[PDB]
């Protein structure tokens, strides 16, 4: 009845956007360096080179982003499985099979999808030679990492604000 | 079992209830729901009069080893007919003088 | 009402009795294990077992009448 | 340790006292309780006292 | 007030009414419903345990 | 009775009890995008498929 | 025509196969009570790719039975009774019948 | 000594359990405090039975007569075939889609007449 149903939550709890200065204050210096890399690239890749940039994100959907898809879409097939649910000779109630499909589905995706982030992505993060390579390269630093956080926010609160006139909008 | 022996047997044990409808309930009572429908349904009235029976916990072996009674004790205490009296299975204290000295 | 009712015809005297429960001796051929093994599998299956049912009938005789017949034997009543 | 428990073992043997542990007979050997009770005398304080120091 | 009958009544008068009362309970109990339910109760004293 | 617990491993392990969708589901679970053989070679899976962020139409035209 | 009746019937009143079933399990024997639950025989994914639970549950029931008319039932004598002379008249009918050794199984 | 000393508990711990089981048929307590517990029970469960029929009853007949029908099926399911595998909620809903169908040619003659 607020903000959690028709706002946008689906990019807090992934891609390390909850990362902050909690974790860096008892991270060491090599472990600062590989989570404000990860954040930089996951939230901010304006600030790496494009062959980096392509890199990490083939990377990245190879580990995390494109098999925590994979698994939503297999939760929403099991859950798709039984379909029609409630049917007989007579009546088949196409409506309610529909809806009750579009309520269950999208659920079981967020569920396998969450459930594959909060797997892998600390393992990939710590274990990635890739990112390893690329954080000692780089080596961002506490303000670049402010910097990308703030940059992130505003990110999100342009993505929300564009989106406003879905249906109708002339301009002036 | 063959077929045709089971099927006789089924029809024989539903027949000897009643030669009429009868009305049967299943009930578990180690759950919950069950219990509360089992204990509200059945009535002791109907069982006396033989128009409800419950099968599934016969335990007819009820028949007790016929606990003695100590029948000693209860000529000892008849024994001392100054201080109390058996009547219909009551032991009525008389009265005594509490003022003895 | 339930907590005034009383039941007359039950025996008047005290139920409280002792039962025997013969045992099993301690066998030094088999060790100190085999012999706490022998132990626990004898209280599962025969004391525990007949101590609940002890109870449970010291608990339901309680409430059993006494039969007229019985009553006219031991003389508590007398008929008429 | 050992020493003490050997002694006590064989004086209580001697008057006809022997402590109910082990079985009396062995399953394979059938070597008597006195001898295991004496064996495991003489082992298990020494194993423990490796265990111990390491 | 009957909890504590023996406080309010003579010797004599509560033994007469005591016993009118156990001869009354005596022939009920007699009666053939009371021997059924006692049946009854100690049919299935194994289960209820 | 080596043989036994084999064969009652297997048995536990047959497939009306343990399902081939577990086993697929584990084996991806397990796997990463570039390993799995079901959609490492295959290009369309791995990318029109999986491979964007938002695929309303794909998906609506799959669901009909 | 058994099948037809049983399937208008069923579907006319859900409770028309569980009341036969409770009717002939009431006075049944425990053994028979034992038996298994019945088994889907539907296809899908369910029964390709993924598993079905089955229907089997504890048996553990008490079965209260009470006369629609009101007229009293038979008790354990004359149930038994009444079994056993079915059982003979089968028997007579049909000499290899095994009735006997049902009734004394329990 | 030790052994007896076990069986002692033992014996208090059965004791316990089989008063806290069956106190309630005898008059052992006075008050008969775990009989007018029991007698509690029961009636709190006759009672909550009682009351889920006298709301089925309240509601039944406040229900409008057209889904009265509807409503009784619903009431017998949910007292009687939740519970039971042999009934199929397949003729339940056959049943409910029968009644639908009816509902709906009341509609279209209504929408079409
Ligand atoms: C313990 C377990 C349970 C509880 C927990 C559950 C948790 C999970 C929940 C989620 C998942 C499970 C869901 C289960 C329930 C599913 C639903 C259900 O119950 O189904 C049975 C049942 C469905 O009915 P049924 O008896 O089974 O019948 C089956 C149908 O026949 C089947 O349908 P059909 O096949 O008959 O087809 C019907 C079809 C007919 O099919 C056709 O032939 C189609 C005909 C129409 C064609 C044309 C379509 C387009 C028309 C356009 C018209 C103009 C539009 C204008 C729009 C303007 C917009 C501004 O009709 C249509 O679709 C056409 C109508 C379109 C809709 C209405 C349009 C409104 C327009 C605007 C109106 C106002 C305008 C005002 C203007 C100004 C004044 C004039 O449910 C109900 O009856 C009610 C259910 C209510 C559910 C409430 C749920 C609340 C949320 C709960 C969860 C969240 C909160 C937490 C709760 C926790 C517990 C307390
Ligand atoms: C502070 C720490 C945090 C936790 C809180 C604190 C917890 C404190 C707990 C204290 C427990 C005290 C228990 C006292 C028992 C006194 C028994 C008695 O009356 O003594 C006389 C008794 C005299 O024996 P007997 O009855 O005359 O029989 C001799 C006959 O000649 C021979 O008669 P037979 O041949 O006719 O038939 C018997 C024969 C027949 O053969 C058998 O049945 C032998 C079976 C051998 C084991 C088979 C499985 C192998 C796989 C490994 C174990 C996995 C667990 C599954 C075990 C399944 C059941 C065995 O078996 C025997 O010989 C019986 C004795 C077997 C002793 C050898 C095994 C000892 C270790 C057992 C496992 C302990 C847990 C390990 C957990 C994992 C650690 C990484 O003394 C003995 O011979 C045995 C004394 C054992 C004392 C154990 C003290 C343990 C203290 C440390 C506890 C913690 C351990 C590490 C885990 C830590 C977790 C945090
Ligand atoms: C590192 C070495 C340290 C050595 C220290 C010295 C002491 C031990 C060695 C002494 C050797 C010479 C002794 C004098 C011999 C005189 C002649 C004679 O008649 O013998 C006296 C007497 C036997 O004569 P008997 O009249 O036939 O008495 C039979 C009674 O049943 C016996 O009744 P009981 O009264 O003796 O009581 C039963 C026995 C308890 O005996 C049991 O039955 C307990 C069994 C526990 C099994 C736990 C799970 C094992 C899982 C597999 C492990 C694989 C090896 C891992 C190695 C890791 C790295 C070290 O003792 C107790 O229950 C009380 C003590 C509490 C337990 C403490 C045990 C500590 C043992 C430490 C040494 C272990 C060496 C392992 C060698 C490799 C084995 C593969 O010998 C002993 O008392 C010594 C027993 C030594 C342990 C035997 C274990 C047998 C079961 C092995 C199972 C696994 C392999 C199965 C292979 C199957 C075929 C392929
Ligand atoms: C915990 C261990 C995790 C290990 C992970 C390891 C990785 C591998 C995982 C493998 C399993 C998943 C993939 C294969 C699935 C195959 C299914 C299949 O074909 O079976 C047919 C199977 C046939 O059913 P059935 O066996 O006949 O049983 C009939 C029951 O009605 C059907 O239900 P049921 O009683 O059989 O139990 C399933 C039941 C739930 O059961 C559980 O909880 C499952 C518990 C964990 C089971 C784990 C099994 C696998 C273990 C693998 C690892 C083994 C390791 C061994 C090695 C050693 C380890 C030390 O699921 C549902 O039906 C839930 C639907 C409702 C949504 C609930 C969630 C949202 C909350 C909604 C609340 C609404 C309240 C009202 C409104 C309130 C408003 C405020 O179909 C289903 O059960 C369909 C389920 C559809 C929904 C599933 C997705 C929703 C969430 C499910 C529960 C949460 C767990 C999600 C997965 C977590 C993964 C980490
Ligand atoms: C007190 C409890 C309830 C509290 C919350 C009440 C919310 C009321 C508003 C409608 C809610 C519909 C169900 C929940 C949807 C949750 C997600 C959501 O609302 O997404 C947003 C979107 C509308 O947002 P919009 O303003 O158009 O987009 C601007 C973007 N910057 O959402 C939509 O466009 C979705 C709704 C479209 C209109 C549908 C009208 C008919 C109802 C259909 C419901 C879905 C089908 C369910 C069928 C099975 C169950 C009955
Ligand atoms: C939808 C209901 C139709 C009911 C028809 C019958 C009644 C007629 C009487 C007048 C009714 C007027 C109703 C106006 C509702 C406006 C709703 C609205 O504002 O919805 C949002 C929409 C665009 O917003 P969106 O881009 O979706 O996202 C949110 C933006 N922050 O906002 C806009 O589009 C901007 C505001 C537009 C207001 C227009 C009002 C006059 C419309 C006249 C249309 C006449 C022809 C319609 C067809 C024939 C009707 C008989
Ligand atoms: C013509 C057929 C072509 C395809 C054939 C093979 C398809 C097999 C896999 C099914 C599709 C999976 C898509 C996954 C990627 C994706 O959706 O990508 C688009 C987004 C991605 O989500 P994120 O942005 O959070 O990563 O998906 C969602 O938002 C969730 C939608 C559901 C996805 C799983 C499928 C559920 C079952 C679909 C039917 C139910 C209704 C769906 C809405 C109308
Ligand atoms: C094990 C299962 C599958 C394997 C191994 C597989 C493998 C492949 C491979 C190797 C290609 C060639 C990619 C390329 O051109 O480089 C391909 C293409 C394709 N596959 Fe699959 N595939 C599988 C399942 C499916 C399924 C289920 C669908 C559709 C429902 C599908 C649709 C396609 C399509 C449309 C193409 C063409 C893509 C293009 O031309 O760009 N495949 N597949």
């Amino acid at each position: 009845v607020f903000e959690f149903l028709f706002y946008n939550q689906q990019h807090k709890t992934r891609n390390g956007y909850f990362i902050n200065h909690d974790n860096l204050m008892l991270a060491s210096l090599e472990e600062r360096k590989k989570l404000i890399f990860y954040f930089i690239a996951n939230q901010v890749p304006e600030k790496l080179d494009p062959v980096d940039r392509v890199k990490f994100n083939e990377e990245l959907s190879d580990n995390l982003s494109t098999k925590a898809r994979l698994i939503g879409s297999l939760t929403g097939l099991i859950g798709l499985v039984g379909f029609p649910y409630i049917s007989t000779r007579i009546y088949s109630r196409p409506v309610l099979n529909i809806g009750l499909s579009l309520l269950i589905c999208p659920f079981l995706y967020y569920v396998g999808n969450q459930l594959t982030y909060s797997v892998w992505e600390p393992k990939f993060i710590a274990n990635n030679n890739t990112v390893c390579e690329l954080s000692k390269k780089y080596n961002f630093t506490v303000f670049d990492f402010a910097q990308a956080k703030k940059e992130a926010h505003l990110k999100a609160l342009r993505t929300e604000l564009v989106s406003d006139n879905l249906l109708y909008s002339p301009g002036i | 079992i063959k077929n045709t022996d089971l099927i006789v047997y089924l029809l024989a044990n539903k027949f000897s209830i009643l030669n009429d409808n009868i009305i049967v309930s299943k009930f578990n009572i180690s759950k919950f729901n069950d219990y509360i429908k089992y204990i509200n349904n059945t009535n002791s009235i109907d069982t006396y009069l033989e128009n409800q029976i419950i099968l599934g916990l016969n335990n007819n072996t009820n028949s007790n080893i016929t606990k003695n009674i100590n029948t000693k004790l209860l000529n000892s205490y008849s024994n001392l007919k100054n201080l109390v009296n058996i009547t219909n299975n009551t032991f009525y204290l008389k009265k005594i003088n509490d003022n003895y000295n | 009402m339930i907590a005034n009712f009383e039941n007359n015809l039950l025996p008047k005297y005290d139920r409280s009795e002792v039962h025997l429960i013969p045992k099993r001796q301690w066998e030094p051929a088999f060790g100190v294990w085999e012999n706490f093994l022998y132990d626990i599998t004898e209280y599962a299956s025969f004391i525990a077992p007949r101590g609940k049912e002890i109870a449970a009938d010291y608990q339901i005789q309680s409430a059993i009448p006494l039969t007229k017949e019985e009553l006219i034997e031991a003389g508590l009543y007398k008929e008429t | 340790f050992t020493a003490v428990s050997w002694f006590s073992i064989y004086q209580f043997a001697r008057k006809g006292a022997v402590l109910p542990v082990l079985r009396e007979y062995g399953r394979y050997f059938g070597t008597h309780r006195l001898f295991r009770q004496y064996l495991h005398t003489l082992v298990l304080p020494l194993l423990y006292t490796e265990y111990a120091l390491n | 007030k009957f909890r504590y009958r023996l406080a309010n009544e003579t010797s004599e008068t509560f033994q007469r009414r005591n016993n009118r009362m156990v001869e009354r309970q005596i022939k009920r109990f007699q009666q053939p419903q009371y021997k059924h339910a006692f049946e009854q109760l100690q049919k299935n004293i194994a289960i209820s345990s | 009775m080596f043989l036994g617990i084999f064969k009652d491993v297997i048995k536990l392990l047959n497939k009306k009890v343990v399902p081939v969708y577990f086993w697929f589901f584990l084996y991806c679970f397990l796997s990463t995008m570039d390993t799995n053989i079901f959609v490492s070679s295959c290009s369309f899976l791995k990318v029109e498929v999986f491979g964007k962020d938002e695929n309303t139409t794909l998906v609506l035209l799959f669901y009909v | 025509l058994g099948k037809l009746n049983f399937q208008k019937l069923k579907e006319t009143n859900p409770y028309f196969a569980s009341d036969i079933v409770n009717q002939l399990d009431a006075a049944a024997a425990e053994f028979i009570k034992v038996r298994p639950a019945a088994e889907s025989e539907a296809g899908g994914f369910l029964n390709s790719l993924g598993v079905s639970s089955s229907f089997n549950t504890t048996k553990n029931d008490i079965y209260v039975v009470q006369s629609a008319s009101g007229k009293k039932l038979n008790n354990k004598e004359q149930r038994e009774a009444y079994v056993l002379e079915k059982a003979q008249k089968y028997l007579k009918e049909d000499p290899q019948s095994k009735i006997l050794d049902i009734i004394a199984q329990k | 000594a030790i052994r007896n000393f076990v069986f002692k508990i033992s014996n208090q711990i059965q004791n316990l359990a089989a008063k806290r089981s069956l106190a309630y048929l005898n008059q052992i307590d006075s008050q008969s405090v775990p009989s007018r517990a029991t007698i509690n029970m029961k009636d709190q469960v006759t009672q909550m039975q009682r009351e889920i029929d006298n709301m089925a009853n309240v509601i039944r007949a406040q229900i409008p007569d057209e889904d009265r029908a509807e409503f009784e099926i619903l009431k017998k399911y949910y007292v009687t075939g939740q519970h039971d595998s042999l009934v199929d909620p397949q003729d339940v809903l056959l049943q409910l889609d029968r009644i639908q169908v009816l509902k709906n040619l009341k509609m279209i003659e209504l929408n079409e007449e």
